[PDB]
């Protein structure tokens, strides 16, 4: 739908939509920018991620409200409306996964871009897994696991332990272990090892990099406090 | 319930 | 789009969407309920109002962010995107005004329903006036004024001074005077007289009615504090 | 800037 707008204009409008908290618009603008076919910069990758995380985040929050109402009840209306929200959520995840597969991931050769996109792929398969109940649920879970695992392997080889994308990836893979894979011990071990190895690398950082890394380390600490 | 990455 | 769903199901789903904070869905469900052609109950009128007030409220907040950016700047992108949001906002106002005109207002014979719908009509013409700049701006302003004025005349004849819809109508007409009609003295006079006459009627109320009325009186007081 | 009616 954005095919007639300039790439630079789509990016500019994505930033405006973020300021206006219009995340559906922001996601559509960034989808249009990706579909121009050029690789994305660090800043542009962040705009893409922020837009879709906010869209799906609102859908996930609504799905959880409705799923809770449905469970307490168990006419067709609650189930029907939960299904409607679920289908919309699945469509957004499918859209993002399609952008990553056509063709963001295959063109991503640098560690920072490839890990960023593979973490996204793991995240959106995780969101699909949160609502999955049918015969493909196990395959959805393994698709999330596989994407996270490839991202982990690259990040451990190519990035310092304090790198924010490496930290965020480990955080989210640990949430996957805890909430999706029913592996809370793996979740806790990954969070602890990630935190400890980041702590030992902080001495290498500037004040601004220190701030970036310790922010995400605190989220690891918050989860360990919740889980232990 | 747990925290995944956020801005 | 909701023509195949039962009226009761649309109402039930509107309440679910409110719990899920899915106000676009809520508005579409309530639009479908109105289009069934039956009059709306007190509770159903509240669902209709809440849904569209939240939808247009988000659009107004986004329009103000973008209008501020546009003014500071003065490429075409900021203006284009402000225009896009403005057109979407105008479409929602037109939709609501169309529901009121076909045929909610003409079938509303009781004071509580007729004042409620005329206050809505004034509100959505006010939202159109907030963004109006062309040759119809004066006529949009007078359409808001005319709707508010008819509602005021009915409410003073048919409702006690503490009635929450009478209080909310007076509050919003006073905001119209201050922000739209460039009549701050009229705004202040209306707010003061409304507050004082409500104060003198509080002794007639139950504890729960007292709570309903004093809540809206506090908004009148907040504006008087801002304006004087 | 001023308060119109809200829930
Ligand atoms: C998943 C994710 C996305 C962005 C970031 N981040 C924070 C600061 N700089 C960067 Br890249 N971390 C994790
Ligand atoms: C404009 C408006 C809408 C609803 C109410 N209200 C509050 C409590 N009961 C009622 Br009706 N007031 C004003
Ligand atoms: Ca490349
Ligand atoms: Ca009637």
């Amino acid at each position: 739908a954005m095919g007639s707008m300039e790439r630079a204009s789509l990016i500019q409008k994505a930033k405006l939509a973020e300021q206006a908290e219009r995340y559906e618009d922001m996601a559509a603008f960034m989808k249009g920018a990706v579909e121009k076919g050029e690789e994305l910069s660090c800043e542009e990758r962040n705009l893409l991620s922020v837009a879709y995380k906010n869209v799906v985040g609102g859908q996930r929050a609504a799905w959880r409200v409705l799923s809770s109402i449905e469970q307490k009840s168990n006419g067709p209306e609650v189930r029907e409306y939960r299904e409607k929200v679920e289908t919309e959520l699945q469509g957004v995840c499918d859209t993002v996964l399609g952008l990553l597969d056509s063709h963001l991931i295959k063109e991503a050769g640098d560690a920072e871009s490839r890990v960023f996109y593979l973490k996204m792929k793991g995240d959106y398969y995780r969101y699909l897994a949160e609502v999955a109940t049918g015969d493909d649920k196990k395959r959805i879970i393994d698709s999330a696991r596989s994407a996270y695992q490839e991202a982990m392997d690259i990040s451990k080889k190519e990035m310092p332990p304090t790198n924010p994308i490496r930290l965020g990836l480990a955080l989210n893979f640990s949430v996957f272990h805890y909430e999706i894979a029913n592996s809370p011990e793996e979740a806790i071990s990954l969070a602890k090892t990630t935190f400890d190895e980041a702590m030992a690398d902080l001495h290498t950082l500037s004040e601004d990099s220190y701030k970036d890394s310790t922010l995400i380390m605190q989220l690891l600490r918050d989860n360990l406090t919740l889980w232990t | 319930r747990p925290s995944s990455w956020r801005q």
